[PDB]
RNA sequence: AAUAGUGGUGCUAGCAUUUGCUGGUUAUCCACUUCUUAGAGGGACUAUCGGUUUCAAGCCGAUGGAAGUUUGAGGCAAUAACA
RNA sequence: UGGUAAUCUUGUGAAACUCCGUCGUGCUGGGGAUAGAGCAUUGUAAUUAUUGCUCUUCAACGAGGAAUUCCUAGUAAGCGCAA
C-alpha cells in the first residue's frame, strides 16, 4: 500500500516495449494509480582505435558503439498485488529493479 | 481568459521561446527592454519585424521572450524568428485571414528567413 | 572614345588549353545585323552587355 | 585637455648611476632602461614615488631623482614584500637585496665560478654546461 | 509623423522617416545612377538594407551570386589573411565608419561615390592567362560582365591593406581617400594605377 | 598486465575492462560493441 | 617647447576640411597622446562639429 | 513609471554608481592594493590606480542581482581574459581569490549581501530596499 | 514527464508607485505539454509548369516546399609476389 | 559537503569577438627564445632544470631563394580546451 518505483535499463529495444506494456497491462486490470513510463535520454559508449595489429601503413581509425536505453515507472499498489507480478515478467538481457523510496 | 500563444525560433542550435499576451505592449528580451542588446551594430536587425508594418497593432499585446544556447551572434537571429512569426498567431486564432496575409506577404517579400529558419547544420571531420 | 556596345545571342562552347575562354555569338546593338563571334573570358549567359574595342580583328576559333 | 607650455628644461641625458635616459617618455618606462628593473618591478616604485604617472624628464623635481634610488637602496624599508625581489636568501649571507643596472654582473660570475671550477656547495655536475657547451 | 507610444518607452528617432519609405538609418535608395550599360542588370539590388549583414545562400549556383547587395560584397572581401577570417562584426564597424567620412568630404551622396567608382575599374580589355604552348604569348580576348564586376571591386580593396599597413593612419582613413580617388579618373591611387597598365599592355597584346 | 598477443602497452584502461587492443578487435563483438558509423 | 603647441593649432585649426589624428601627426614631435589631447582640448573649444566617435576613432570636422 | 535593475545601461550604470561610492569611502581597502593584480594571467596592475577597487566591488553586486546565489568559485571563473603561456598555446583564465574573499565580506558591513541557507551569499531586503533605491537614484542620470 | 519545463493559486520581498513591472521557494496546491526527451507513425518522388535533345535516357530554368549538389555525412562488400 | 547518476560537480559563465580607456610607430610598451636568485605541490625517489606560480633578464626575429601542400558551402580558415 506504498508508493513504489521501478527501473529497467536494457539494451534490446524490441525487448523493452513488451515488458513495459505488460507492466502497465496488469496494473490497469487492477486499476492502480500510476504515472506513465518516462523514457530517459539514452547513453552511447565509444572507443577509437586504429585498425592495424602492427604499425606499418596508412592512418585512419575505427569507432565502436554500444547503446544503453533506460526508462522507469512510478507506481502505488498493495504489496500482495505487486510482489507476484514482478516475478512473471522475466526475459534474458533485461534488468528489473524495485524502489519503494517514500522519504 | 487572455488571448495567449507560444512560438519559437531557432538558428544553429539556439532557441528562443516566446510568450504572447495582451496589454499596453511590452517587448521583453529575457527580462529587459529590446533597445538594449549588446552587439550594438546588430541593434537594428531586431527592429526589422517591428519596422515593417508600422507601430500600430501593439496597444493590445504583450511579448515576453527568453533564449538559450548559441553564441552572441545567433541569438540576434533567433529572437526575430520567433517574434515575427509570433504576431501571426493572433491573426490565425483571433483576427481574420485578410489581416494575416497582408503582413505575411510583407515579411516574405523582404526576408524569407524571417519566417522559415535556415537548414545549414555542421559536419563531421576526418571521419 | 570608340565604344563597341555588344549583346550576346548564342553560346557555343569553351576552347583553350584549359577551356578558360569561351566562344559565343554576339550582336552589335547599334547595327542589329552584325553576326560575329567573340572570345569572351568569364561566366557567360544570354542577354549581356559587352564593352569592346577592336570591332573587327578577332580570332574566329582557337586551338 | 589643455595647453601647458613649459620652457624646455628637458634632459636627453640623465645621471642615475651611469644611466642616461631619453626622458621624453613615461617615467615608469624611463627606469626600465636600466638593468635589473623592469616594468613588473618599476611599476610600484613610481606609485611609491607619489607623482603624476604621465610626465617626461622636463618637469621632474630635483629631489625625486634622489628619492627614487633612496627607495631603491632601502627596499624593505617602505613595505616591499619578499616576493618582490630578485636576490633572495643568499648562499653567502642569507639576506635579501635587489640589484641596480651595473651590478647584475656582480653576484653573477663569482656565484657561477664556484659552480664552474671549485665543485661548490651544489655545483659538481652543474659543472660543464656554462663551461663546455655554453661557456 | 504621429509618434505613437507603447508600454515600452520607444525612442522617436528610430520611427521618424524609418516608418516612412526611407529605409537605411542615414541614407536611402532613391538615388539610382546608371553609367555603364553592363551594370544595368544586377549590381544595384533594388532591395532595402539596414545593417548590411545577412546569411546569403548564393554560393551554390553561380548566378544567385549576383543578387547579393554591393555593400554586403565589399565587407566580405575584408577578410584578408590569417587574422581576420571571420571577423565580420569588425568589418561592418569599419564600413559604417567610412560613409560618414565620405560625405563630410565635400560631396552629396556617400553610396554614390563607390557605384561610379566601379564603372572605371571594370577593365574593358584583358590579357589571357595562357602562355601559348611554349611561345609564352598573349592573344585576343575580352571579359564577361559578371566576371568584370568581380575583379573590379577586389583590386580596390587589396590596396588599402598596405596603404594602412605599419603607418599611423587607420583603415577608414584609407578607404576614404581611395574611393574618391577611384570615383574620378585620376590614376593616382594604387586601386587605379595597376588596372590601367594591365589595359595598356592589352592595347599592345594580339 | 600483459594479457596475450605481444602487448603490455596500449591497454584500454577506460570502462574498467583492461584489454590489450590487439586482442580487442576480435573480442569486441561478444562484449556487445558493434560499429555503425 | 612653448610655441609649436601654440600657433599651428590655436590659430590654424579651421583651415582644413575635417579633423582626425592624421593631420596632427604631421610634425614628428606631436606624438600619440599629444595628438590625442589636441582634440581632447579642442572639443572643449567648440570648433569641433562632431559626427561620430568611439574608442578606436572619432569622426570630427570643424565649425 | 517604475523600473527594476534590469532596464538601465550596463557599463554606464556601474560608472555612475561607483563614483557615488567614490564619494562614500566606506570600504576596507587593504594595504596591498598597489601591488597585487587581479589574477595571474594578467601582466600588469591596472591603469586605474584607485577606482578599480570600486569597480569590481560594484559589478559583483550587479551580478548577484539577477542570480540566486554566488559563491567564490564562480567569479573566479568569470573575469575576462586569456592566460598567455609564452610560446605554448593559450588557456582560459582563472582569477585570484584573496582579492575577492574580502570584497565579498566588505559588503556585509553595509547591509547588502549575505549568506543564503542554500550555501551562497545573496542580497536580502537590506539591498532590496536600498540597492535598488540607489539604482533608482541612477534614474536621475538618465536625463 | 519532481531525475524536463513553462501556466496559475498562494505564503513573500521590492515596489515609480496607485492598477504595475521584476523577484519569492519545496511540497502553496492545481492545471498543462509549445519548447525537452524517447517510442509509434508520416512526409520527397526531382513534384508541377516552361525550354532543350533521335523528343529517347536525361540536362537546364522556373514557382511551391523543413528539405530539390546520390537531400547533407559515414558504415559495409576480395583480384593480387611487401615471407 | 554533494554526486553510482538527465538530479550533484555544471548553466561546465570557454576563447576569439564586444564597448570604455591607456598607448604612438621606433624592430618601443610588438616578440619572449637562453638564462640566475627563489615558494609550492607527486611519489621509494625529480640533480641532467618531471611539472607550476614569484622578480629579474628582453638576445634570433622587418612577410621568407629555388621549390612544394593531411584540409570542399555553414565548406576554407581562425577560436576551442572535453575524452
Amino acid at each position: 500500500i506504498i508508493k513504489i518505483r521501478i527501473t529497467l535499463t536494457s539494451t534490446k529495444v524490441k525487448q523493452l516495449e513488451n515488458v513495459s506494456s505488460n507492466i502497465v497491462k496488469n496494473a490497469e486490470q487492477h486499476n492502480l494509480v500510476k504515472k506513465g513510463p518516462v523514457r530517459l535520454p539514452t547513453k552511447v559508449l565509444k572507443i577509437s582505435t586504429r585498425k592495424t595489429p602492427n604499425g606499418e601503413g596508412s592512418k585512419t581509425w575505427e569507432t565502436y558503439e554500444m547503446r544503453i536505453h533506460k526508462r522507469y515507472i512510478d507506481l502505488e499498489a498493495p504489496v500482495q498485488i505487486v510482489k507476484r507480478i514482478t516475478q512473471i515478467t522475466i526475459e534474458p538481457g533485461v534488468d528489473v529493479e524495485v524502489v519503494v523510496a517514500s522519504n | 481568459a487572455v488571448p495567449s500563444v507560444q512560438t519559437f525560433g531557432k538558428k544553429k542550435s539556439a532557441t528562443a521561446v516566446a510568450h504572447v499576451k495582451a496589454g499596453k505592449g511590452l517587448i521583453k528580451v529575457n527580462g529587459s527592454p529590446i533597445t538594449l542588446v549588446e552587439p550594438e551594430i546588430l541593434r537594428f536587425k531586431v527592429y526589422e519585424p517591428l519596422l515593417l508594418v508600422g507601430l500600430d497593432k501593439f496597444s493590445n499585446i504583450d511579448i515576453r521572450v527568453r533564449v538559450t544556447g548559441g553564441g552572441h551572434v545567433s541569438q540576434v537571429y533567433a529572437i526575430r524568428q520567433a517574434i515575427a512569426k509570433g504576431l501571426v498567431a493572433y491573426h490565425q486564432k483571433y483576427v481574420d485571414e485578410q489581416s494575416k496575409n497582408e503582413l505575411k506577404k510583407a515579411f516574405t517579400s523582404y526576408d524569407r528567413t524571417l519566417l522559415i529558419a535556415d537548414s545549414r547544420r555542421p559536419e563531421p571531420k576526418k571521419f | 572614345t570608340p565604344v563597341t556596345l555588344a549583346k550576346v545571342i548564342k553560346v557555343l562552347g569553351r576552347t583553350g588549353s584549359r577551356g578558360g575562354v569561351t566562344q559565343v555569338r554576339v550582336e552589335f546593338l547599334e547595327d542589329t545585323s552584325r553576326t560575329i563571334v567573340r572570345n569572351v573570358k568569364g561566366p557567360v549567359r544570354e542577354n549581356d552587355i559587352l564593352v569592346l574595342m577592336e570591332s573587327e580583328r578577332e580570332a574566329r576559333r582557337l586551338r | 585637455s589643455l595647453v601647458v607650455q613649459e620652457q624646455g628644461s628637458f634632459q636627453h641625458i640623465l645621471r642615475l648611476l651611469n644611466t642616461n635616459v631619453d626622458g621624453n617618455i613615461k617615467i615608469v618606462y624611463a627606469l626600465t632602461t636600466i638593468k635589473g628593473v623592469g616594468r613588473r618591478y618599476s611599476n610600484l616604485v613610481c606609485k611609491k614615488a607619489d607623482v603624476d604617472l604621465h610626465k617626461r624628464a622636463g618637469e621632474l623635481t630635483q629631489e625625486e631623482l634622489e628619492r627614487i634610488v633612496q627607495i631603491m637602496q632601502n627596499p624593505t624599508h617602505y613595505k616591499i614584500p619578499a616576493w618582490f625581489l630578485n636576490r633572495q636568501n643568499d648562499i653567502t649571507d642569507g639576506k635579501d637585496y635587489h640589484t641596480l643596472a651595473n651590478n647584475v654582473e656582480s653576484k653573477l660570475r663569482d656565484d657561477l665560478e664556484r659552480l664552474k671550477k671549485i665543485r661548490a656547495h651544489r655545483g659538481i655536475r652543474h659543472f660543464w654546461g656554462l663551461r663546455v657547451r655554453g661557456q | 509623423f504621429t509618434p505613437v507610444v507603447l508600454a515600452t518607452p520607444i525612442p522617436e528617432e528610430v520611427q521618424q522617416a524609418q516608418t516612412e519609405i526611407k529605409l537605411f538609418n542615414k541614407w536611402s535608395f532613391e538615388e539610382v545612377e546608371v553609367k555603364d550599360a553592363s551594370l544595368v542588370d544586377y549590381v544595384q539590388v533594388r532591395q532595402p538594407i539596414f545593417v548590411a549583414h545577412t546569411a546569403g545562400r548564393y554560393a551554390n549556383k553561380r548566378f544567385r551570386k549576383a543578387q547579393c547587395p554591393i555593400i554586403e560584397r565589399l565587407t566580405n572581401s575584408l577578410m584578408m589573411n590569417g587574422r581576420n577570417n571571420g571577423k565580420k562584426l569588425k568589418a561592418v564597424r569599419i564600413i559604417k565608419h567610412t560613409l560618414d567620412i565620405i560625405n563630410v568630404l565635400t560631396d552629396q551622396n556617400p553610396i554614390q561615390v563607390v557605384v561610379d567608382a566601379i564603372t572605371n575599374t571594370g577593365p574593358r580589355e584583358d590579357t589571357t592567362r595562357v602562355g601559348g604552348g611554349g611561345a609564352a604569348r598573349r592573344q585576343a580576348v575580352d571579359v564577361s560582365p559578371l566576371r568584370r564586376v568581380n575583379q573590379a571591386i577586389a583590386l580596390l580593396t587589396i590596396g588599402a591593406r598596405e596603404a594602412a599597413f605599419r603607418n599611423i593612419k587607420t583603415i577608414a582613413e584609407t578607404l576614404a581617400e581611395e574611393l574618391i580617388n577611384a570615383a574620378k579618373g585620376s590614376s593616382t591611387s594604387y586601386a587605379i594605377k595597376k588596372k590601367d597598365e594591365l589595359e595598356r599592355v592589352a592595347k599592345s597584346n594580339r | 598486465q600483459c594479457r596475450v598477443c605481444s602487448s603490455h602497452t596500449g591497454l584500454i584502461r577506460k570502462y574498467g575492462l583492461n584489454i590489450c587492443r590487439q586482442c580487442f578487435r576480435e573480442k569486441a563483438n561478444d562484449i556487445g560493441f558493434n560499429k555503425f558509423r | 617647447l612653448d610655441q609649436e603647441k601654440y600657433d599651428r593649432i590655436l590659430k590654424e585649426v579651421p583651415t582644413y576640411r575635417y579633423v582626425s589624428v592624421s593631420v596632427l601627426v604631421d610634425r614628428l614631435k606631436i606624438g600619440g597622446s599629444l595628438a590625442r589631447i589636441a582634440l581632447r582640448h579642442l572639443e572643449k573649444e567648440g570648433i569641433i562639429k562632431p559626427i561620430s566617435k568611439h574608442s578606436k576613432q572619432a569622426i570630427y570636422t570643424r565649425a | 513609471p517604475g523600473v527594476s535593475v534590469r532596464d538601465v545601461a550596463a557599463q554606464d550604470f556601474i560608472n555612475a554608481y561607483a563614483s557615488f561610492l567614490q564619494r562614500q569611502g566606506k570600504l576596507e581597502v587593504p594595504g596591498y592594493v598597489d601591488i597585487v593584480k587581479t589574477s595571474s594571467g594578467n601582466e600588469m596592475p591596472p591603469q586605474d590606480a584607485e577606482g578599480w577597487f570600486y569597480k569590481r566591488a560594484a559589478s559583483v553586486a550587479r551580478h548577484i542581482y539577477m542570480r540566486k546565489q554566488v559563491g567564490v568559485g564562480k567569479l573566479n571563473k568569470l573575469y575576462g581574459g586569456a592566460k598567455s603561456r609564452g610560446v605554448r598555446p593559450y588557456k582560459h583564465i582563472d582569477a585570484s581569490g584573496s582579492i575577492n574573499r574580502k570584497v565579498l565580506q566588505a559588503l556585509e558591513k553595509i547591509g547588502i549581501v549575505e549568506i543564503s541557507p542554500k550555501g551562497g551569499r545573496r542580497i536580502s531586503e537590506n539591498g532590496q530596499r536600498d540597492l535598488d533605491r540607489i539604482a533608482a537614484q541612477t534614474l536621475e542620470e538618465d536625463e
